[PDB]
């Protein structure tokens, strides 16, 4: 099986069981309640520049099934999106062990809508990253 | 009150009434009548009134007048027409039809000069055998038997240039419905198509499209006629009307409380955002077309103008339309916005409910569309070029009946329109029954049977090789509906509530139930179930609504469709109380004294008791096999029975209903025997002696099978038969019996198997050619042709042919390479132009050879092995030589367990006397029964039987199983080959 | 989960929006002025695993098909009604699709549930 | 219920399709070879099953014990009126009864709905070999 999930091609599809797009208007206010202490770990001490992040985010919250089935990690996918699109992606990711696994994804700021342009940016990469 | 034990005798006594009031070839004749009554009548209701230019003309149509068919000279004469006569000649069997006409002549003068023709005569139109302005209608038998006619004839064919052509229901797509597909290949995930008409007004074609871009972002779009370009969905609604998103989407959608629909249809929306004024939309729309106005507003014009009539004509074409367009159309997007999400199925083209079948009626109808549009053209063309003058214009020069005369012989002689009115198969009178009770698939997935076929359309009779599937036949209830003017049941809609959909608030439809008359949207309703109840009852006593009308109820998707179109098709059948049928006793007791009591089919129709269920309703009644075990108290299966089938075996066609017990065969050996039975050979009409059709074939000894189905009763197969029954036995006697082949018996071969005479026809015309007999041709007369009675063998002349030279040249016609026989009959007339024609009708007498090829009812294609004499055959104790052997190993390859079950059947009923009954569905009738019958008469329980050989006189060890069985010649035959 | 807000004096569709000065999320319409302020703070969301329940689409007017298998081992515990109709799901896009959902045959009264 | 916890690398409707046709064929080949043993020396049908069995032992299996399931394309009966086979049936019936199984055989006669199904099939076969014999001789010329 080990073997296997790294022959079997795999894209956020097959691994995200929910995508919704928030609106922080602070992200130590983190209007998602049970993500309000990680945010809070996360964001102190910053390896980002937290004046830069978008305003809008992008939280998906993976199925815990096809993650284990595939032996897959939060850090591999993390990398994944890193190479992908580059440092202006800054994604966070919850934990493994913990219940309700979920990670979430902002825009590094660097025309026709915000928030249309997440939903583009999730449409090429729901099915493009190859994990 | 109930019939109990006694179910048999009541239903096929219906079955007796119902075929005896309708018919076979019902559904032609009605069709035909609908056509000649209703649709030439309304062929001038929507047509513009003729206008011509300063002085102004006009030309209008009154009436039309059909007279009995007649036949007019060279000199003119006119002189009534009979259908023999007209097949005797190579005429068509027409009638003359007169149209009466005004015309109103302007001369700037303040004064409208109008003067009416009378009786004009418009043209000839065919009149089909049998229909109600036939003169064959209303005739009894022996008026039929004193005109040359034959009283078992069905009719429903027409005579053109003497040939017997009938014309094939059309299958096709229903239209005023819309369907959802999904293609593979296409970049569309979901299609929605609506086929739409005003129902042969004009167009024939009018189709638009409500499809939805895959996201491999769900964008939906509108394809509409008359537009080369894709358009969104929510420009064409902005166009219709209405600007705000929110009023679109209460057209669209009519729930709000769903949210998925919402956010799917959201790209739509996000995708039009730019346009929100309605000038805008209709300046988009008219902006792609085939030709683009030359400015913004005549592109407006021109998007309103395909707006309001090219696309969706159905539902309105008038001025002030487009709020119930907007709504079909958020219907059409609401379908497949539902279909998207999985709500409902998907739309199955292989789905026989929606299709509707062309026949006579409608073919025709569409023909004298396009030949009076030809005429009208004409006719503008002649008086425009008789009109620069302006002195006068006469309407009888102006107009041109040969223009419709020709193109309906056209039309209905060579069948190009293709595959469409072919000559009627004349050679056996079960292959006229099956080729006038036939489909043909559009297609040139149809090759698979469909369940929805079941009692629709035989199952068992269909074609072999390419044309497999594509051809279908009938069941024997099966009727087609010939339409209905939809107005009645409308103002007894509006008489019920049904809130109008031009006063309906968007919000009402979400709770409410969407009314359809023929697919229009005609409004909605708030309590389906009791508007069902008084449709339903309304249907049953006929006051306002007909038999043929077609209800249903999809309560799930909260819907009523009311059908009153011509081309549905339907079966009639029992209908069925909590646990009882409305079929009682008295019923049955007042039609066995079905003469002298004025007690036909259609007061059990009008009775409340039968009605006619069709593909559509089929879905929405849970159907009973037998009333005999399914209405009584056993484990619960289903308690609500709401209908129940007369019989089953009514499933099957003409030539399925041939096969004695077809349940104990497989469905190949069903579709070969049903193939079979168009070319078995036999007497096929009354009165083969007065007409001559080519390639005729008649059989000596037609007998009725010892083994018969009631339905065969109702074929007047034991009226006039096709085959002849022998004694069979199933064993391998010298090697002459293999797979297919069989051995006879050469003396009873002598004594009378199968022998034939085959009739064939000469047809010669002369025209300026001359019959004479040229100075072998010494059998013939001194008038060019051979008198009847000459026996003429190979490389003989029977017809005297001459033609001018501008020393004389010969035409004449020989035996076509030695087809030995003797003349029967010959005959001159003159034709249409007056030349004398002659026609020769020869016999040839074809004795069974060891080349004829022979059929049971179940099993394939078999020619002759070799023919044995009776002391060379096989004896039994009693000195019974077997009439014919067949091969014991066949079993597997050609015939069935069943043709051994019609041997077995056959011998009880020799011995007993009464024929045998082999109702595929009897449950009262199976082996052991016959076995027990068998050995009560000093026989073999199993069939089984001791002989003798012929040769030797030694008991042969193994007990032979023979019997009388029913077998068929075949066309086939060397005789017919070896010229 | 978002539904859908809609524009009064325009009537048309609100779309997310943005003001700065404030820094909240707004929906207004982009053909007018109208600005509403926004409560769930969801833009969207994407149900892929597509979690619907079947009980909602069901209606309680299909309880009169004579082709629908009636029951009577399995009585409404709304109304305490013995009989009811079992049908399956048949709806696309659903792999695990065969469950049975129940419709109680009373007399008007309705009730749908799963066992 | 379904507890009935699916079989890997199929949906619940593919493997419950795939058990109730291997539950029906081992039941036919079972009755087919029960009916095969029957004959046990004077029988006319066992001379031929014994010699030329090479495609006649299902027919003689159809003949005495059972005409068996039938399949259009590969699959059961597909649900041509709305979700149910025939109207005769009620809607969502997987039973054996209903999708085109004969449970009798030839010599008991077929049932009006097993009529009809055995119709399907025998369709499907003819369509399947018309386009067999076409396909098979293009598929000879063009080697040849
Ligand atoms: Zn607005």
């Amino acid at each position: 099986k080990d073997i296997l999930c790294r022959l079997e091609h795999t894209t956020l599809r097959k691994v995200t069981a929910n995508t919704a797009i928030y609106y922080d208007p602070n992200p130590q206010s983190t209007v998602v309640a049970e993500d309000q202490e990680w945010v809070n770990v996360y964001y102190e001490m910053p390896d980002f520049d937290v004046a830069r992040i978008s305003p809008w985010l992008l939280r998906v919250e993976l199925d815990r099934k096809h993650m284990t089935d595939r032996k897959l990690t939060m850090e591999q996918i993390a990398e994944k999106i890193n190479a992908g699109f580059g440092d202006d992606l800054n994604c966070i990711f919850n934990d493994d062990n913990a219940e309700k696994l979920v990670l979430r994804i902002r825009i590094m700021n660097s025309k026709m809508d915000d928030d249309v342009f997440l939903r583009c940016i999730e449409s090429n990469m729901l099915t493009d990253m190859t994990l | 009150e109930i019939t109990p034990d006694l179910w048999q005798e009541a239903c096929w006594i219906v079955i007796s009434s119902y075929f005896d009031e309708k018919g076979l070839v019902r559904q032609q004749l009605d069709s035909f009548d609908e056509f000649i009554q209703m649709s030439v009548q309304r062929i001038v209701e929507d047509a513009p009134p003729i206008d011509l230019q300063p002085p102004r003309y006009l030309l209008k149509f009154e009436q039309i007048y059909l007279s009995k068919p007649t036949h007019w000279e060279r000199d003119g004469a006119p002189s009534p027409m009979m259908p023999n006569e007209a097949r005797l000649r190579n005429l068509t069997y027409s009638a003359p039809l007169y149209v009466d006409i005004t015309k109103t002549v302007i001369k700037e003068g303040e004064e409208q000069l109008q003067t009416q023709h009378q009786k004009t005569f418009i043209g000839k139109i065919p009149i089909m055998l049998r229909s109600t302005y036939c003169l064959l209608n209303g005739l009894t038998d022996r008026d039929l038997c004193e005109l040359n006619e034959c009283p078992l004839d069905p009719g429903g064919y027409f005579i053109i240039n003497g040939s017997e052509k009938v014309l094939i229901a059309q299958e096709k797509m229903a239209t005023n419905t819309v369907y959802v597909f999904a293609k593979k290949d296409s970049k569309y995930a979901y299609t929605g198509e609506c086929r739409s008409c005003l129902e042969n007004s004009s167009r024939p074609t009018s189709t638009i499209w409500v499809s939805m871009l895959a996201r491999g972002g769900q964008r939906i779009v509108a394809t509409l006629p008359y537009i080369k370009q894709e358009v969104p969905i929510i420009i064409v609604f902005r166009a219709l009307g209405f600007v705000s998103d929110r009023d679109i989407l209460e057209h669209i959608i009519y729930d709000f409380e769903d949210p998925e629909m919402m956010e799917m249809v959201k790209p739509s929306l996000d995708e039009a955002f730019v346009i929100q004024e309605q000038n805008v939309a209709l300046n988009f729309i008219g902006s792609r077309g085939a030709k683009p106005g030359v400015t913004k507003e005549k592109r407006i014009k021109y998007a309103k103008e395909v707006l309001q009539k090219e696309m969706l004509p159905h539902v309105g074409v008038s001025d002030f339309c487009e709020t119930k367009k907007a709504y079909f159309l958020g219907y059409m997007v609401h379908r497949l916005l539902l279909a998207a999400l999985g709500r409902r199925e998907l739309d199955d083209r292989d789905h026989y409910g929606n299709k509707r079948l062309d026949l006579a009626g409608p073919l025709l109808a569409f023909l004298f569309r396009g030949m009076f549009k030809n005429l009208l053209k004409e006719v503008r063309i002649y008086a425009q070029k008789f009109i620069d003058r302006g002195k006068d214009f006469n309407l009888e020069l102006a107009i041109k009946t040969r223009i419709i005369s020709d193109g309906l012989k056209y039309s209905l002689a060579t069948g190009n329109w293709a595959g469409v009115s072919q000559v009627l198969n004349r050679l056996t009178f079960a292959s006229t029954l099956s080729h006038l009770r036939r489909l043909n698939s559009p297609i040139g997935k149809p090759r698979q049977l469909h369940n929805t076929l079941w009692g629709m359309v035989c199952p068992a009779e269909t074609p072999e090789g390419h044309a497999v599937g594509l051809v279908k036949n009938l069941a024997l209830m099966a009727y087609i509906s010939v339409g209905s003017q939809p107005s009645p049941i409308l103002e007894f809609l509006e008489e019920w509530s049904m809130e109008n959909l031009e006063e309906i608030s968007p919000a009402a439809i979400a709770d409410a139930t969407k009314i359809f008359v023929n697919g229009c949207w005609v409004g909605i309703h708030k309590d389906p179930e009791q508007l069902m109840n008084t449709l339903r009852k309304l249907r049953r006593q006929m006051d306002i609504i007909v038999s043929e009308v077609s209800m249903i109820r999809d309560i799930r998707e909260r819907e009523i469709r009311i059908y009153t179109d011509a081309g549905r098709i339907c079966r009639p059948l029992l209908i069925v109380e909590k646990q009882k049928l409305l079929l009682k006793k008295r019923h049955i007791d007042q039609l066995k004294e079905r003469e002298y009591n004025n007690y036909s089919w259609q007061d059990l129709v009008a009775s409340g008791v039968v009605e006619y269920i069709d593909t559509l309703e089929e879905e929405t009644v849970m159907l009973a096999m037998t009333p005999d075990d399914l209405q009584e108290k056993e484990v619960a299966y289903c308690s609500t029975y709401t209908h129940c089938e007369i019989h089953p075996s009514m499933i099957l066609g003409v030539c399925a209903s041939i096969i004695p017990f077809p349940d104990h065969n497989q469905s190949p050996r069903n579709t070969y025997q049903s193939a079979m039975g168009k070319q078995a050979m036999g007497v096929y009409i009354t009165n083969f002696h007065v007409r001559m059709d080519t390639l005729a074939h008649v059989l000596y000894y037609p007998q009725k099978p010892l083994v018969t189905t009631r339905s065969m009763e109702y074929l007047r197969f034991r009226e006039l038969p096709a085959g002849i029954n022998s004694i069979v036995a199933i064993a391998s006697y010298t090697g002459y019996n293999q797979e297919d082949s069989v051995i006879m018996n050469r003396s009873a071969v002598d004594r009378g198997f199968f022998r034939s005479v085959f009739y064939r026809s000469y047809k010669e015309q002369e025209s300026k050619e001359v019959f004479e007999k040229p100075t072998i041709y010494d059998k013939l007369d001194d008038d060019g042709l051979i008198a009847p009675g000459v026996r003429v063998s190979g490389d003989d002349v029977i017809i005297g042919k001459t033609v001018t030279l501008p020393t004389k040249r010969d035409c004449s016609t020989f035996l076509r390479t030695s087809e030995t026989g003797i003349v029967d009959q010959v005959m001159v007339t003159l034709n249409q132009e007056g030349y004398k024609f002659c026609k020769i009708r020869v016999r040839s007498v074809r004795i069974p050879q060891i080349g004829d090829k022979f059929a049971s009812r179940h099993g394939q294609k078999g020619t002759c092995g070799i023919q044995y004499r009776q002391e060379d055959m096989p004896f039994t104790c009693e000195g019974i030589t077997p009439d014919i052997i067949i091969n014991p190993h066949a079993i597997p390859s050609r015939m069935t367990i069943g043709h051994l079950i019609e041997c077995l059947q056959g011998k009880v009923s020799a011995n007993k006397g009464e024929i045998g009954d082999a109702t595929p569905f009897n449950d009262a009738v199976n082996v052991q029964k016959i076995s027990n019958l068998l050995s009560d008469y000093g026989y073999h329980l199993r069939g089984n039987e001791v002989l003798y050989n012929g040769f030797t006189g030694r008991k042969i060890t193994s007990q032979i199983f023979i019997g009388p069985t029913y077998y068929q010649r075949l066309k086939h035959m060397v005789d017919d080959k070896i010229h | 989960f978002v539904g859908i807000r809609f524009c009064q004096e325009c009537n048309n569709m609100l779309y997310p929006k943005e003001d700065k000065e404030n820094r909240i999320l707004l929906y207004a319409c982009r053909n007018c002025d109208y600005q509403q302020e926004a409560d769930n703070s969801c833009i969207y969301v994407n149900k892929i695993t597509h979690e619907v329940d079947e009980l909602t689409q069901i209606i309680a007017d299909v309880s009169q098909d004579p082709t629908l298998p009636r029951t009577e081992d399995h009585p409404c515990q709304k109304c305490g009604h013995k009989e009811a109709v079992f049908f399956q799901s048949h709806s696309a896009r659903a792999e695990d699709a065969m469950r049975l959902y129940y419709v109680c045959t009373a007399p008007h009264c309705g009730h749908r549930w799963t066992e | 219920n379904n507890e009935l916890e699916p079989t890997p690398g199929n949906t619940l409707r593919q493997t419950f399709e795939n058990q109730v046709n291997r539950i029906l064929n081992d039941a036919r080949d079972k009755t087919g070879s029960s009916a095969q043993k029957s004959l046990s020396e004077y029988n006319n049908f066992k001379s031929m099953v014994v010699s030329g069995a090479k495609g006649s032992k299902i027919n003689i299996s159809q003949v005495i014990a059972v005409v068996g399931q039938q399949n259009v394309e590969g699959k059961r009966i597909p649900f041509g009126f709305k979700h149910r086979t025939l109207p005769h049936f009620i809607k969502d019936d997987y039973g054996p009864e209903s999708r085109g199984f004969v449970e009798n055989s030839y010599l008991a006669g077929l049932t009006p709905t097993e009529f009809f199904f055995h119709a399907m099939g025998g369709r499907e076969g003819l369509i399947d070999t018309a386009v067999k014999t076409a396909e098979t001789g293009y598929i000879q010329r063009r080697l040849i």
